RNA sequence: GGCCAGCAUCAGUUUUGGUGGCAGGAUAAAUCCAUAGGAAUGUAGCUUGCCUCGGUAAGUAUUAUAGCCUGUG
RNA sequence: AGAACUGGCGAUGCGGGAUGAACCGAACGUAGAGUUAAGGUGCCGGAAUACACGCUCAUCAGACACCACAAAAGGUGUUAG
RNA sequence: GCAGUCAAGCGUUCAUAGCGACAUUGCUUUUUGAUUCUUCGAUGUCGGCUCUUCCUAUCAUACCGAAGCAGAAUUCGGUAA
RNA sequence: UUUGCUCCACACAAUAUAGAUGGAUACGAAUAAGGCGUCCUUGUGGCGUCGCUGAACCAUAGCAGGCUAGCAACGGUGCACUUGGCGGAAAGGCCUUGGGUGCUUGCUGGCGAAUUGCAAUGUCAUUUUGCGUGGGGAUAAAUCAUUUGUAUACGACUUAGA
């Protein structure tokens, strides 16, 4: 029935400074900078001060409407990405075949590179994104930990590794094996 | 590093803008946005223009950046009064897009003897401003 | 099936001399002239009283001009209406300016939203809404609220010439 | 209007601009189309790369010379859109073809020369903002079409040179303003004002 | 892609002008005569020509020609034909083959042992073939009447014509065939026994 | 006066404009004026609570430092 | 395949339905000017890329009677009830 | 001939893994019928041989989802000619 | 083979024309955003301004535009020369230098125009070609036949021959 006008906030952090010029959107704080291409969705953005932000959108579909807050969302996830960052933790599993992980480098590459996945003598490869970094854990038995500024950037980078170990040819639900998304969160602690 | 976001900064339908109707018996003249209808449809009224209290598609008319106080839903008299006390008239009639359209109605309607001295002062003109730039 | 006037129509069943002065009975009716509007007026009328034309008179046949022509409504609207598998009743509100206004939007949105055509729809009431939070259909409560405005955002100039020079705007 | 009208592709409707392009022609207006790869067609990308290998699959079956040719280059595809609106079978048809000529980016004479736009097929003007659509460049690309990256570089090799030339022109036309200005409150000039000018 | 200049040798040798008629022996053999001139003064044209190419040209070759006098053909009349260049930079490839103007160049240094490489000629003749030996269909029977180097059925009755891809007498041989991957076990050297 | 035209005044047919006088109707309905009554998508003022010396907000408050609605004439 | 009443085709062109015996419109001497029917008016192609309100986005959308087919049953797609 | 909808049942238990009664909606035109429109001043029958091409309602091969899939094997489904 | 070819020049002659009749007047990019001006900290920056159509801009007066004088300017423009430079996407065009020369309706003058008879496109474009003249430049080949066999039904192919 087309409303009238629908808008959201979008907050900002005592640290960063989001710049927004047609619709290519700037975030940049204390992590960095990000910066993502808003043009496909005509909606219209509006300071109203160092802390605040609107966007908008008038005379609207549900469809387009729904496309609101999924901006907000995605403008949001620049400013924690860039105060905060992003960290995912992905855990091993495997009942016989250690599955055996380590990063490699051809031509400056950075790969993750997956050994003995259900014991296949094939060499699995996923390639690190850049803004991801990747720290083996200590003290924490089978663990990976990918994180960066882009949320996207790590989902995708942990996404890659966990599904480049599927199996095939087993039933999926005795043969558990694989790399998992084991946590969500944030870089920096407290919160 | 303040923020910097842009802006897009509409005309607006709402009571009291201003709009220079586009077609029909009224057409070139300006009127008021009294209440408002639906997303499409607006009630106006141009009594300092002779336009008659209506309702009107907005397609029909084009938003000014003009604006004043104007009472939602006021009638005709009251819409008079506001607007001369708000002097709206002498407002668009100093804009560029109103000296835009008086231009090319006096260009309109020039005689072709007119028209012949306008070319000669063209020549007049021309003749000392190629000078001008040539001497810096 | 056209643009509405509204009409009164006074039928009154003929005379008979054992009856003389039947009862008198009124309808507003809308239609775009009086040779529908009467027609109409004798459909719904052997639709709840025993006459035809046929056994009937019109007594008088009235055009009613809308009260404040130049003032906004907020119209709550009846239909009785049929469709392709069953018969409905059904409750619209409308906004603008007149009662004809109105029942010629009805009738589009009618047409539009539910491809009723005029033969198979019933005008039941048409009634002005006083006070406001008596409007019930969102649509309109939307454009009831103080200090209201809205942009009209990207711009068309309908081109007059088949080529232009510039490369447009839709700014606005 | 003019002898020639040179059309800029970018930011049109194939079929809307076929459609103008071709009454021109049968009222005897020359045209030249450039840019046709920065063609659009409504609808997503993918439908359109489905209704181009529809075309694709139709041919003479004993001999797929003698049957329908796939042109796969922006251009070619126009002419297509195009020359189906024109009898092109009557002496007439061809007539009018031959005033039509579609290139793909923007060729010399023509980019010295300046082109227009055909509003009634602006999609920034026609299209509902919020449909999709696709440029013809991709389309091509995609269903044979060699040459999007030659044509690419050697635009944006044109696109440096002309940006030149404006800002050169740009840097004139102040001047020009400014010699216009010292003879503004003239005599002659309050005159012109006086009729219009 | 465009051919936009052709830079020529100053001297030609007899054996590729031949290739350059069908009839050497009355003819004048004015062939490439005021090209020749294009070097007399200081070099002037043919540097630009040359400059040309550097300019622009996304990519080089050479034209070179077979030494057919050093081959026991009777053929006589050479084989001139153009290479592509592939080592570095357009400018450092036409400075290259400016350098090898008349100057001559080896195998050994275009091939090495063991190298896989792919050969590209015509292949022989057989002029016109029947369709049994030519599409390598089957024999007909032997009872069959009228022959049987044939194809029993040329084709269905829709489509109402023969088609494109049933098998007909016709050519064989003498086609190009560019073939792949033959190992280079030895490179030869002329003067060695 | 042979051929073919141009214009003027007319006639038949027709097409397309400008403009004048009238008749209906709720003797249009409206606007407008006057007058009575009213309300809120509540104007002034007043209260109260924060708030960079007032601006906001939420309360009263029916014309005040905006106005509108309805009937009657 | 077989009856009833009419209108038709057959015996009949002309405009429309791309095409077509029977549908729509309209029935024919030779012509001029006007107006229309059915049907149309982006381009083919005469004729508004007219006006107005909605609805609909389909990785086999839809697109005008006769007519050149689709059903039960489903959808937390969207619309109004 | 092939494909559905409802779901009483079947399947230890458990309607729908895989099946599916009573009903009921369809599609197909390699069945056979019904018709008799075209060919009776003639359109060469059955089958095989040969050879091409097309359809998909997929037997195999590629990649997938599902299982009353532990493995192996198999079954159901998808993109697929 | 009867002085043939070519480029520039003018001359006559033909033959045409899918349709001259002031000017095809060059950023790019975006459209829920831009152009321009200005400023600066040169940025997704500040400030001003514009659109709402090319209905514009430029050109446009003179026997289809004749013959002539002068002034004020030092500008504009046509032309052929000349300087330095850019353009390969189909560049085959664009820009810059310097003297020469024409015109200038920037302003002010002297003459001319009729009878083409009250309209009759009232002829002002550009295509290709042919033939003499004389201003530069240039002096081949292919085919048949003969011959090879890396080819071939015949043609064709591929060799060879002062
Ligand atoms: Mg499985
Ligand atoms: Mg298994
Ligand atoms: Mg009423
Ligand atoms: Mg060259
Ligand atoms: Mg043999
Ligand atoms: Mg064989
Ligand atoms: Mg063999
Ligand atoms: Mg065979
Ligand atoms: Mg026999
Ligand atoms: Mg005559
Ligand atoms: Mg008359
Ligand atoms: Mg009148
Ligand atoms: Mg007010
Ligand atoms: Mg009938
Ligand atoms: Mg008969
Ligand atoms: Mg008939
Ligand atoms: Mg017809
Ligand atoms: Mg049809
Ligand atoms: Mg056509
Ligand atoms: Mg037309
Ligand atoms: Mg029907
Ligand atoms: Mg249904
Ligand atoms: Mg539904
Ligand atoms: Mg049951
Ligand atoms: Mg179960
Ligand atoms: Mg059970
Ligand atoms: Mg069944
Ligand atoms: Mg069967
Ligand atoms: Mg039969
Ligand atoms: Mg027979
Ligand atoms: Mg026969
Ligand atoms: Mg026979
Ligand atoms: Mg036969
Ligand atoms: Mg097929
Ligand atoms: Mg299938
Ligand atoms: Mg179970
Ligand atoms: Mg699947
Ligand atoms: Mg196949
Ligand atoms: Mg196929
Ligand atoms: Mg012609
Ligand atoms: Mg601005
Ligand atoms: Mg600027
Ligand atoms: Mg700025
Ligand atoms: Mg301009
Ligand atoms: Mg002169
Ligand atoms: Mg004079
Ligand atoms: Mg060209
Ligand atoms: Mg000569
Ligand atoms: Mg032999």
């Amino acid at each position: 029935m087309k409303y009238i006008q629908t808008e959201q906030q979008i907050e900002v952090p005592e640290g960063v400074t989001v710049s927004i010029k047609s619709r290519i959107v700037k975030v940049v704080g204390p992590r960095g900078t990000l910066t993502k291409n808003l043009k496909h969705i005509d909606v219209t953005f509006t300071k109203v001060n160092n802390q605040l932000i609107k966007v908008a959108v008038h005379n609207g579909g549900r469809k387009h409407v729904a496309a609101l807050r999924t901006v907000k969302s995605l403008v949001d996830n620049m400013i924690t990405g860039v105060t905060k960052g992003y960290k995912y933790k992905m855990r091993y599993v495997y009942a016989h075949f250690p599955i055996n992980v380590n990063i490699v480098e051809k031509d400056g590459a950075k790969f993750i590179e997956v050994r003995n996945f259900l014991g296949d003598k094939k060499i699995r490869n996923v390639p690190v994104r850049d803004g991801v970094t990747i720290e083996f854990s200590t003290n924490v038995k089978d663990e990976i930990v990918l994180s960066g500024n882009s949320v996207e950037d790590v989902s995708q980078n942990a996404a890659d590794l966990q599904q480049i170990c599927r199996v095939r040819n087993k039933d999926i639900r005795k043969f558990l094996d694989g790399i998992y998304v084991s946590h969500k969160g944030f870089i920096t602690e407290d919160l | 590093t303040d923020s910097i976001v842009k802006a897009s900064n509409w005309r607006l339908v709402e009571v009291g803008r201003v709009v220079l109707i586009k077609k029909g018996q009224s057409a070139g003249k300006l009127a008021a946005i009294v209440e408002i209808i639906d997303q499409k449809k607006v009630l106006i009224d141009g009594p300092k223009a002779g336009v008659p209290r209506q309702a009107i598609n907005l397609g029909q008319v084009v938003l000014t950046p003009l604006t004043f106080a104007l009472p939602r839903g006021a009638r005709t008299a009251t819409v008079s009064k506001k607007w001369a006390a708000a002097a709206v008239c002498e407002k668009w009639a100093a804009s560029s897009w109103a000296k835009k359209i008086a231009q090319r109605e006096r260009r309109a309607a020039l005689t072709d003897f007119e028209r012949f001295q306008v070319m000669v002062l063209r020549k007049q003109k021309r003749y000392t401003v190629k000078k001008a730039l040539a001497k810096a | 099936m056209a643009h509405f006037k509204e009409y009164q129509v006074i039928g009154r069943r003929l005379p008979t001399e054992s009856v003389p002065e039947p009862k008198l009975f009124r309808m507003r009716i809308f239609a775009s002239n009086e040779v529908i509007a009467k027609s109409r007026y004798w459909y719904f009328l052997q639709k709840l009283h025993k006459v035809k034309k046929a056994s009937g008179e019109i007594v008088s046949i009235n055009q009613i001009n809308e009260a404040h022509p130049t003032k906004v409504k907020n119209f709550g609207v009846w239909v009785r209406y049929d469709s392709r598998s069953g018969t409905h009743n059904m409750y619209k509100e409308i906004r603008d300016v007149s009662r004809v206004a109105a029942v010629e939007t009805l009738y589009q949105d009618m047409a539009a939203r539910h491809r009723a055509r005029f033969r198979s729809i019933h005008i039941l009431k048409v009634a002005e809404i006083e006070k406001t939070a008596d409007v019930k259909r969102q649509y309109v409560k939307q454009f009831l609220t103080k200090d209201l405005k809205f942009p009209l955002p990207h711009r068309v100039q309908k081109s007059t010439k088949t080529f232009s020079y510039k490369r447009p705007s839709t700014f606005y | 209007v003019e002898p020639v009208v040179v059309i800029d592709g970018k930011g049109h409707l194939v079929g809307r601009l076929a459609s103008v392009v071709a009454k021109q022609l049968l009222n005897g207006q020359k045209i030249v189309v450039v840019r046709a790869e920065e063609l659009n067609i409504s609808g997503e990308f993918f439908r359109n790369k489905l209704k181009y290998h529809d075309f694709l699959r139709k041919a003479t079956a004993f001999n797929k010379t003698r049957g329908p040719f796939h042109f796969r280059a922006p251009s070619r595809i126009f002419y297509k859109a195009l020359r189906g609106m024109v009898s092109h079978k009557t002496a007439r048809g061809k007539a009018a073809l031959e005033r039509l000529k579609v290139f793909e980016g923007i060729p010399p004479p023509y980019d010295k020369k300046k082109r227009v736009v055909v509003p009634q097929a602006l999609r920034v003007l026609r299209l509902k903002p919020g449909r999709k659509y696709t440029t013809l460049g991709k389309l091509s690309t995609s269903v044979g079409w060699k040459y999007e990256d030659v044509v690419a570089k050697l635009e944006a090799k044109r696109k440096v040179s002309s940006a030149e030339y404006y800002a050169k022109k740009r840097a004139f036309t102040k001047k020009v303003a400014s010699a216009n200005a010292t003879a503004a409150e003239s005599d002659v000039a309050k005159q012109l004002a006086a009729l219009g000018y | 892609l465009r051919s936009l200049t052709t830079v020529w040798a100053e001297h030609l040798s007899d054996e590729v002008k031949r290739r350059f008629y069908k009839n050497w022996y009355k003819s004048k053999k004015k062939a490439f005569t005021k090209y020749s001139a294009k070097y007399a003064q200081d070099g002037a044209g043919i540097e630009r020509e040359l400059a040309r190419i550097k300019k622009y040209a996304s990519v080089v070759r050479v034209l070179v020609h077979t030494q057919i006098r050093k081959t026991p053909l009777a053929q006589k009349k050479a084989h001139l034909a153009e290479i592509q260049l592939n080592g570095g930079s357009i400018s450092e490839k036409v400075d290259w083959a400016r350098e090898h103007f008349e100057k001559t160049v080896a195998v050994d240094s275009v091939f090495e042992q063991n190298e896989m490489i792919d050969a590209i000629a015509v292949t022989k003749g057989h002029g016109f073939e029947g369709v049994t030996h030519r599409w390598g269909t089957k024999k007909l029977p032997r009872k069959t009447h009228r022959g049987l180097r044939k194809v029993a059925c040329i084709g269905a009755w829709h489509p109402a014509h023969v088609m494109w891809s049933v098998a007909r007498a016709g050519q064989r041989g003498y086609h190009s065939r560019t073939s792949i991957n033959h190992k280079i076990y030895r490179v030869g050297k002329g003067d060695d026994e």
